[PDB]
């Protein structure tokens, strides 16, 4: 008790080492030594004015329990960091770029002056880089000094240095055993004369030279760089000696960690071929393909040299499996809708077979829905995908009964680029439609000429259509992406023999750009566009109209609550009942238009209370969303007082905070935002919550 | 239906014209290995025969093979040498 | 929580709770008295009971830790064959998902790193102690493991046939021959070898492997 | 039961036997590594769920060499036999058919061991003849046929259990 800043188990190990193992005679003689040893233990952390006391409690059977009372009074604090000897840079400009601090802003609490012996060497390396990168080649440390005040609260640090001089590079004399690659390597080592010498530039140069050599298979070469400094002209030449090793061959590549996904699945996405000359970049391409696949928490590589030969090397991929798609089964019983039924699954990588299978359905008093979908992504070896689905629904409450079937074939072209094409059938039927200007005018455009006096309306259609699509993604992780782009377009076109005739094109894009080197703060830009239009004469059916708001399009509004609002007709047979109105009234409901455009820019920032160790399961963003939707099959001169619903001007806006967590039940998403802009009836649910 | 992209396929030991030029009977296994590197396959049935095959299958435009075979004696001394610049027929 | 009681009754309740079948409080009291008295004569029997308890509850990583500890403290305990057998058994049973066996998909091409280690452990047991109580079961399980590894190897070779990297399939079937020239998988995979040799027109060995296949056709 | 058997999986018993690959004339087979090599041993082992996966009972002079229960250095070794008689009259409340005291040879009757685990009552008779081996007055138990469920089963594992019941109790009190 009393060990605020340390852990009990390490103290237990310390007493274990000192022959004070639990289950031994309590040596009252050694108590002072035990206390003093623990004082020396806190000597390491930095608590020097600490006192430890021992309490001995006898127990039955003549036993003893020990209370170790710890008093960690005050630890060391850095008073000031004092670099001495410099006539180019001010001290503050140098201290600003260390890790240890001597002072922190009064309005901010993000760190302390807790001196650590390890951080000194890193800080000296940092300072050496800071001078030497701007051509202070001769610069070196004279010495370092760490001093303790005889108070055990103040720590003083001094670094004696020598600014040398300001030198600049002259020319490159790279040579050695280039294995017939002098041209590209000399283009890479090239630099115009007169530019000042830079330190880390040479290191990056060497690393990229090694990488380029590796790309042709020289896995383990030796590259060294040596400067020669002319003091007279303030110049420096550099000698780059390279020695390409033997060309390495992959004996075999293995896989670890995949206890549920069959080895074929992992091996299908490999550009480096077992039994061939090693490609230092193809292995990395395979690794990022595995990441992009989307169901591996972490993937890493290790190229172990086999002891039996100087050439054979085994490439080992180690992966950590993650959950992917999960079961559900809900039977909700009540007074309205009675005992409603619902169940289904939605998972890719079915039992590890690599498929993508999703079945779902619900039984309700007035709404029965079912959908089944399967898709094999690598039907052939090359990677064509064969997929299909069926869906059936009937919704009575509005009456709508329909069922549709579709099949798709996809294939890759070049890298990162895939094309899909397929066929679809859909049978649809509507009955007892409520009065609404847009649906009535669409039906007249079809040629039924229905009666607005009463809602006795029946309509039926059978449609055949063709589907096309194009996808391009280069994004580093298949989930929680942190860098790259992801564009997905898809369109459907009717074909002759179909009651409706139209064409619809939808497009989505997500673009991630990282700022910090460690990929922890990210900038996300999301765009989504959509346009559907009748092919000719006819117009695109209302029941395929777009929407907005909701959770996936624009956070802040309820589901599909953005766009033109419908107009009812008040009359006898509506219930717009005869004893409830007389003149045409707009209806607060929302029916989407035929064109939509939305976007959102947001900042991805880590969350606290989760260690970086488990950071990969939580993700917080600050988001700014913009959205709009409108119709083209609209007239305003026909309705002077009724507001226009064809103006691309009512651009709804929102801003707030959002959070995602890959909980052991699925991707749980929470968000709170405010709609800084709104129009008409845009009832907003401030806080949004959903799964997937 | 050859529109689908296909990753480049390689299966060789990367035989280079200079390296096959260095070949001359009368070396031992270590000497020839240092000349060319460890073969990726040898006959496991009855005899010690070293096969250096150099294949390349780019895109949908055919294949390219440089074949080399070496047979030695039971004392590991080079005895017979063979080489085929292309693949018999197709 | 648990009072400091004489080892007598704590071990007595350990035995009778274990005989009952309740295992949570069983391991709890076992670990308690194991921590409390790491000197008593119980220690050997305590740890031999605790390994069985961890195995039965499927706490396999902790079972492996405890079993390594036991092997370390007395490498020549008179009845170590049992603990080695349990090592192999835990290591093998750790390679099951209990859901892909529901649906009947065979896990013969998943990660075969636990199978290899279980094989090594069983082989060590049968080597050292060929006259103990765990011989025939070890032999049967070890045959099963050998066949599973053969199946995995054939799976990888078959995929490389579908892709068309014939050097790799040649090397894989050759490794099959050197390491498992006794299973059905190699007998089925020899045609892949002959196909491979015929592909690069290195047919001179294709007829050799053809005799290899034909000789044991029946 | 989930008490004295391996995990529920049992599909490995029907394992296809290994057919060694013959070598055609004119060529031979490559070298074997031997890392995965199966030896031949004696049979007569319990397999499947039949095998008793239960930790062995270590006695706690504690002879554990099978039936050998000859516990022996105390100079009062004679009185241990009436001290064992205290275990018989009281404790187990068991009795002996021909319990010699001067010869220190007790023929304890067959007991009835039943401690959970769905264990059928076990009838074990021991030869409680007290020797004087390598020490002062020793005591020995030499078991015989043990009935249990079956007429008599004398598996190697169960013999360790049956001797243990007396080994635990006799060391427990005496």
């Amino acid at each position: 008790s009393g060990n605020k800043s340390v852990k009990d188990d390490m103290l237990k190990q310390n007493l274990e080492a000192s022959g004070v193992r639990v289950g031994e005679s309590l040596d009252r003689t050694t108590i002072a030594d035990i206390e003093k040893g623990l004082e020396d233990f806190y000597y390491s952390v930095g608590k020097y004015s600490a006192s430890v006391k021992a309490v001995v409690t006898p127990l039955p059977r003549n036993r003893v329990d020990l209370k170790l009372v710890f008093q960690e009074g005050v630890s060391a604090e850095i008073q000031q960091i004092n670099i001495v000897g410099n006539h180019a840079f001010t001290t503050d400009e140098l201290i600003s770029h260390f890790q240890l601090r001597d002072e922190v802003p009064w309005w901010n609490v993000v760190g302390d002056r807790k001196y650590q012996k390890q951080k000194l060497a890193g800080d000296l390396e940092t300072l050496r880089s800071y001078y030497l990168d701007r051509g202070y080649a001769r610069f070196n440390i004279d010495s370092t000094q760490v001093s303790l005040t005889p108070d055990k609260k103040g720590i003083y640090v001094t670094v004696n240095i020598t600014e040398g001089d300001q030198y600049k590079l002259s020319g490159v004399e790279v040579s050695g055993n280039l294995a017939g690659h002098s041209a590209e390597i000399e283009q890479l080592t090239k630099i115009e004369p007169g530019e000042l010498y830079n330190g880390t530039k040479v290191t990056k140069m060497e690393d990229d030279i090694k990488k380029l050599l590796g790309r042709y298979g020289y896995a383990y070469p030796r590259v060294q760089s040596m400067p020669e400094i002319n003091d007279a002209d303030k110049t420096v030449k550099l000698r780059v000696n390279v020695d390409a090793g033997n060309r390495f061959y992959v004996r075999k590549i293995r896989f670890e960690g995949n206890d549920t996904s069959k080895d074929a699945v992992l091996r299908r996405e490999m550009r480096q071929m077992e039994g061939a000359w090693l490609g230092s970049d193809l292995v990395d391409q395979g690794k990022e393909r595995l990441n992009r696949l989307g169901f591996f928490e972490t993937v890493d590589t290790d190229t172990q040299r086999v002891p039996g030969s100087p050439d054979q090397v085994d490439v080992v991929y180690k992966v950590k499996e993650r959950n992917t798609g999960c079961f559900n089964f809900g039977i909700g019983y009540g007074t309205e809708s009675g005992v409603s039924f619902q169940a289904g699954v939605q998972q890719d990588n079915w039992l590890g077979t690599g498929y993508a299978v999703g079945i779902n359905g619900t039984k309700n008093d007035y709404q029965t829905y079912a959908e089944l979908s399967v898709t094999n992504p690598y039907f052939t070896v090359d990677g064509v995908s064969l997929g299909g689905r069926l869906f059936y629904n009937d919704f009575q409450a509005y009456t709508n009964k329909s069922y549709g079937t579709d099949v798709t074939l996809g294939f890759p072209i070049n890298e990162y680029n895939s094309l899909r094409a397929g066929l679809g059938y859909v049978h649809n039927s509507l009955s007892n439609m409520q009065p609404q200007v847009a649906m009535w005018r669409y039906l007249y455009s079809m040629g039924e000429h229905p009666s607005t006096s009463d809602q006795d309306n029946s309509f039926k259609t059978d449609d055949f259509t063709f589907n096309y699509g194009w996808t391009y993604n280069k994004l580093d992780r298949g989930y929680f992406p942190t860098d790259g782009s992801r564009v997905n377009l898809t369109g459907k076109v009717t074909i002759p023999g179909s009651d409706n005739e139209y064409y619809k094109v939808t497009l989505d894009t997500a673009t991630y750009v990282p700022i910090d080197d460690d990929h922890k703060w990210v900038v996300l830009g999301r765009t989504r566009w959509g346009y559907g239009d009748g092919l000719g004469g006819k117009e695109m059916p209302f029941y395929e109209n777009f929407y907005a708001g909701g959770s996936s399009t624009v956070r802040g509004f309820q589901s599909n609550t953005i766009g033109p609002k419908a107009v009812y007709f008040p009359h006898q047979a509506s219930n717009a009942t005869q004893d409830g109105a007389k003149d045409l009234c707009k209806s607060d409901d929302a029916v989407g238009g035929n064109a939509m455009a939305v976007a959102s820019l947001e900042f991805i920032t880590p969350t606290p209370f989760i260690s970086d160790k488990y950071a990969n399961s939580v993700r917080t963003s600050f988001f700014w969303d913009m959205g709009t939707v409108w119709d083209t099959n609209w007239d305003s001169s026909q309705y002077s007082g009724y507001p226009d619903y064809s103006d691309p001007s009512n651009i709804r806006m929102s801003a707030g905070i959002a959070l995602q967590w890959m909980s052991p039940l699925g991707p749980l998403v929470f968000s709170y935002a405010q709609p800084f802009k709104k129009y008409d009836g845009d009832k907003a649910e401030q806080f949004q919550f959903n799964i997937g | 239906e050859r529109v689908v992209y296909r990753p480049d396929i390689n299966q060789g030991n990367y035989l280079t014209a200079n390296d096959v030029s260095k070949i001359r009977v009368g070396m031992t296994q270590q000497q020839v290995a240092y000349a060319l590197g460890t073969p990726l396959m040898s006959d496991p049935f009855g005899t010690n025969t070293w096969f250096y095959v150099f294949r390349q299958q780019p895109g949908h435009e055919g294949v390219t093979q440089q074949t080399l075979t070496l047979t030695f004696n039971s004392s590991g001394v080079l005895t017979n040498i063979d080489n085929k610049p292309a693949l018999s027929g197709n | 929580e648990v009072p400091d009681n004489p080892p007598n009754e704590i071990y007595a309740t350990a035995q009778q709770k274990l005989q009952d079948g309740n295992w949570r409080q069983a391991i709890t009291q076992l670990e308690a008295l194991d921590n409390r008295y790491p000197f008593g004569p119980y220690s050997q029997q305590v740890q031999l009971d605790l390994i069985y308890a961890y195995y039965k509850n499927a706490d396999l990583p902790l079972a492996q830790a405890a079993i390594d500890r036991f092997i370390r403290l007395n490498p020549t305990h008179p009845n170590i064959d049992y603990v080695m057998y349990m090592r192999g058994l835990t290591n093998m049973a750790l390679d099951d998902s209990a859901l892909q066996g529901f649906f009947g998909v065979d896990r013969s091409d998943r990660d075969p790193q636990h199978a290899r280690a279980a094989f090594s452990d069983f082989s060590k047991l049968v080597r050292g102690y060929p006259n103990s109580q765990y011989t025939t079961d070890a032999t049967k399980r070890l045959v099963f493991l050998k066949d599973r590894l053969a199946k995995y190897e054939y799976s990888v070779a078959e995929y490389y046939t579908e892709r068309g990297a014939w050097v790799a399939v040649v090397n894989r079937v050759e490794g099959m021959l050197r390491d498992y020239p006794d299973t059905q998988a190699t007998r089925d995979a020899l045609p892949l070898m002959e196909n491979a040799y015929r592909q690069m027109q290195m047919n001179a060995q294709a007829e050799k492997v053809a005799k290899i296949i034909a000789a044991n056709s029946s | 039961r989930y008490s004295r058997q391996v995990s529920g999986d049992e599909a490995y018993l029907e394992a296809a036997p290994l057919a060694e690959l013959h070598a055609p004339a004119g060529m031979i087979l490559p070298v074997t590594s031997g890392d995965y090599a199966i030896p031949v041993t004696n049979g007569s082992g319990a397999v499947g769920k039949a095998l008793d996966i239960r930790p062995p009972a270590q006695p706690l002079r504690t002879q554990f060499t099978g039936d050998t229960a000859s516990l022996l250095e105390n100079g009062r070794g004679n009185t241990l036999w009436p001290q064992v008689v205290s275990v018989l009259q009281a404790k187990n409340y068991t009795i002996t058919q021909r319990d010699d005291a001067g010869q220190t040879l007790t023929t304890d009757w067959v007991q009835w061991n039943r401690l959970d685990e769905d264990e059928q009552y076990r009838g074990r008779y021991q030869i409680s003849v007290k020797p004087q081996g390598y020490q002062q007055a020793v005591t020995v138990k030499l078991l015989n046929l043990e009935q249990a469920g079956k007429p008599v089963a004398d598996a190697a594992s169960m013999q360790r259990y049956s001797t243990e019941m007396m080994n635990v109790i006799s060391a427990g009190l005496d």
